[PDB]
């Protein structure tokens, strides 16, 4: 035993299943519409970007 | 419903569509030639509609390719499709055949040591019998190594394309610009391919649209005969950064280059280095790993490749 | 509170009288105050947000 | 299409956006090629802070990293820039506030704030984080001011380690001030970190003392017959006395065949501090208008 004692510090992760609960008609969504933005045309393939 | 609005955003942003014009037929070559210059006739005039046709172009651009034509001797049939080119222009009166200088090929005319790139030298020495064939071209791979005129001979091309390996003259496509893609019609992205025992890899950092690639040509001699070596290298730090990172690579080289050339010392002798620009690579596209009969070779995406011209560093 | 310039998208009105005249000159040395140049590929009406 | 939206993840007062709207048009720094950006990003002062000390050498050679981006819209939720393309045409306007005239084909580059860290910090208390922004310069200044700061960390060495060795009046004046012409201007060099300014210079001694042991004769001896022959318009720094070493390397005769060899590796040390003299990216401006301060330029990094 040297002179002195110590302590021990830890961290621990758990994985929770979680219940969320939310009430009536809190939140008021805005929905948009969706916009199509073509960004690169290749030789090979155009792709897209909604 | 709303997915028949998304078929108009797409069927209205997409490049209209390339002519194609029949030359085997005879009444549809005339239907085609025709569409051609009753189309480009509405994109001219003055109005709204002939300048809403002008602003659907899309202008992607195409790599430029090389032809080279090369020994059978000085290029090994068992090379990855992507490995890099470097030419070699010493003279000019014969102007009959090119020589192509792969990485695992030249590590043969340095004759640098088998202990600095331990599996390359395994490789080589089965695709090469003992570095003969390539040097037997050059009567001046001792006296190129001490006036310090080999960099300014070479000149950096790009990734292998194509390769009609025959018995005698090998075939070789490269691309020097842009994107390497095959060239034949179903055009896959050959990407530039290097040994993991080449490339040395410098890395809170940002990125950009960007990470280059260096070759480095370091001369040195070993056994007290003139040998140099060449390493590959990979930071988007910025040009005034990675020459700050290559001399720290190179410190123990430095050292014991100029002890052993202690006493005698000419002025041809002081040049070391020289750094090009071999390409960019986008940043979010990892390199792959993968192994040839084994080799560690790296594969890159989307590689476009540049060129840079040779600027010596000490 | 100032009342500030702003590059809304209004619906201009048309006047019989001609304003040209002299105003390249006088925007050089100051014959009003408050006034924006709109160059070339900026001369239009800017987008509506709110 | 190309932009980059940045959100601001608390929110905005209403001081800093009047201070974030004077600042519209102006190209910083940003961090990651994302189209989602935080604030932690935009920075050029996340590495130069008001605690520690910056590093006017390590900010600039953070530059040279980074994407580019000019805004175009101030939001009180969030920051809407546009960003820059390696190969591509663009416009950006002079909004800077030292106010030096560009015209068309000039060379532009982006340098460090140097001479006013308080104009260009502008602090966002709302998040915890100090957006700060460069000034885009020719290079005409731009290399003039890298001239400027190494010779200041040459000299700020000498006297901090002995102040009998460098008078300090002339060392304030001479070491600090930038000349340019009609105006000469005070950097903002007082309390700085140079230790990666000493790198720098600890690269020039490499390539300098090479440049010392073959200098071509022919061009020593050229000197001799005319720092006290002639007076000619730039040779004035030089008097009549002539330093004292150059007559002490003429005991040797002239040889062509030999100067061709001290010529041409002389030459090829002349192309490598092109590595050590770097701006940031560059930006060639090909046309200008002076009533709207907007000049349309060709950015090409590196």
């Amino acid at each position: 035993h040297p002179g002195f004692a110590m302590t021990v510090v830890r961290t621990d992760e758990v994985l929770a299943e979680h219940i969320l609960y939310c009430s009536r008609a809190s939140t008021s969504m805005f929905v948009g519409l969706p916009s199509v933005v073509r960004r690169e045309v290749r030789s090979d393939a155009v792709t897209f970007e909604i | 419903e709303n997915a028949a609005r998304l078929g108009r955003q797409v069927l209205g942003l997409l490049p209209p569509p390339t002519h194609r014009v029949s030359l085997t037929r005879g009444p549809e070559f005339a239907r085609g030639v025709r569409d051609l210059l009753s189309k480009y006739a509405a994109s001219t005039r003055p109005t709204v509609g002939s300048l809403h046709e002008a602003l659907r172009q899309a202008p992607f651009r195409q790599p430029t390719y090389g032809d080279f034509l090369v020994y059978s001797q000085t290029f090994s049939p068992q090379e990855p499709l992507g490995t890099f080119l470097f030419s070699f222009k010493q003279e000019d009166n014969g102007s009959s055949m090119d020589m192509l200088l792969t990485p695992t090929s030249l590590f043969m005319l340095s004759g640098m040591e088998a202990a600095k790139a331990p599996q390359t030298h395994k490789v080589a020495g089965v695709w090469y019998g003992s570095g003969s064939g390539l040097a037997d071209f050059i009567p001046n791979l001792s006296e190129l190594m001490d006036t310090g005129e080999f960099h300014t001979l070479l000149t950096p091309v790009g990734p292998m394309v194509q390769s009609v390996h025959s018995t005698f003259v090998t075939k070789v496509t490269s691309a020097m610009k842009g994107v390497g893609l095959a060239r034949d019609e179903p055009r896959a992205h050959v990407g530039l391919t290097l040994p993991c025992d080449m490339l040395v890899d410098l890395d809170r950092e940002p990125a950009g649209l960007n990470v280059t690639i260096y070759a480095s040509l370091v001369y040195l001699r070993v056994n007290q005969r003139p040998s140099m070596a060449l390493t590959f290298f990979q930071s988007g730090k910025g040009f005034a950064e990675v020459v700050a990172m290559i001399k720290d690579h190179f410190t123990d080289v430095i050292r014991t280059k100029y002890i052993q050339l202690r006493h005698e010392l000419y002025i041809n002798r002081l040049v070391f280095g020289a750094v090009c620009t071999l390409g960019t690579v986008p940043f979010d596209s990892h390199p792959v790993h993968q192994s040839l009969n084994s080799l560690p070779v790296l594969v890159f995406a989307n590689f476009e490749a540049a060129c840079g011209p040779w600027t010596v560093f000490l | 509170m100032e009342a500030t310039l702003e590059q809304r998208p209004f619906p201009y009105l048309a006047t019989e009288a001609n304003l040209l005249t002299q105003i390249k000159e006088s925007a050089a040395d100051g014959l009003f105050k408050s006034f924006q140049l709109l160059l070339g590929k900026d001369a239009r009406e800017g987008s509506v947000r709110f | 299409d190309k932009s980059i939206v940045v959100n601001l993840t608390s929110r905005l007062f209403a001081d800093e956006l009047a201070a974030l709207q004077s600042k519209i048009g102006s190209v910083l720094p940003l961090g990651d090629c994302h189209r989602l950006q935080n604030i932690q990003a935009l920075g050029l002062g996340c590495v130069c802070s008001r605690e520690t000390s910056p590093d006017y050498i390590q900010i600039m050679q953070y530059l040279s990293k980074c994407t580019l981006a000019v805004l175009e819209e101030v939001r009180p939720d969030s920051l809407r820039l546009t960003r820059m393309d390696p190969s591509d045409n663009l416009q950006i306007k002079n909004v800077y506030a030292p106010f030096f005239q560009w015209d068309s084909n000039t060379q532009l580059a982006v340098l460090p704030p140097l001479f006013s860290r308080k104009d260009s910090t502008i602090v966002l208390e709302s998040n915890g984080f100090d957006i700060v922004f460069p000034m885009v310069v020719p290079q005409q200044l731009g290399h003039a001011i890298l001239q400027q700061l190494l010779v200041y960390h040459i000299y700020s060495k000498i006297s901090a380690g002995a102040p009998g060795d460098v008078n300090m009046a002339e060392l304030d004046l001479y070491t600090t001030n930038v000349s340019f012409m009609g105006r000469t201007y005070r950097l903002d060099v007082d309390n700085t970190d140079p230790r990666t300014a000493l790198r720098v210079l600890d690269d020039l001694s490499m390539y300098l003392c090479i440049l010392s042991a073959l200098v071509p004769r022919g061009c020593l001896r050229l000197l001799t017959a005319l720092v006290r022959h002639d007076r000619h318009p730039l040779t004035e720094v030089f008097e009549g006395v002539v330093p004292d070493e150059v007559t002490r390397i003429d005991l040797d005769q002239l040889s062509v065949p030999d100067d061709i060899t001290r010529m041409r590796v002389m030459f090829s040390y002349l192309q490598s501090l092109s590595s050590i003299f770097n701006l940031g990216p560059r930006l060639h401006v090909y046309a200008y208008s002076a009533e709207t301060l907007a000049a349309s330029c060709w950015y090409s990094p590196r």
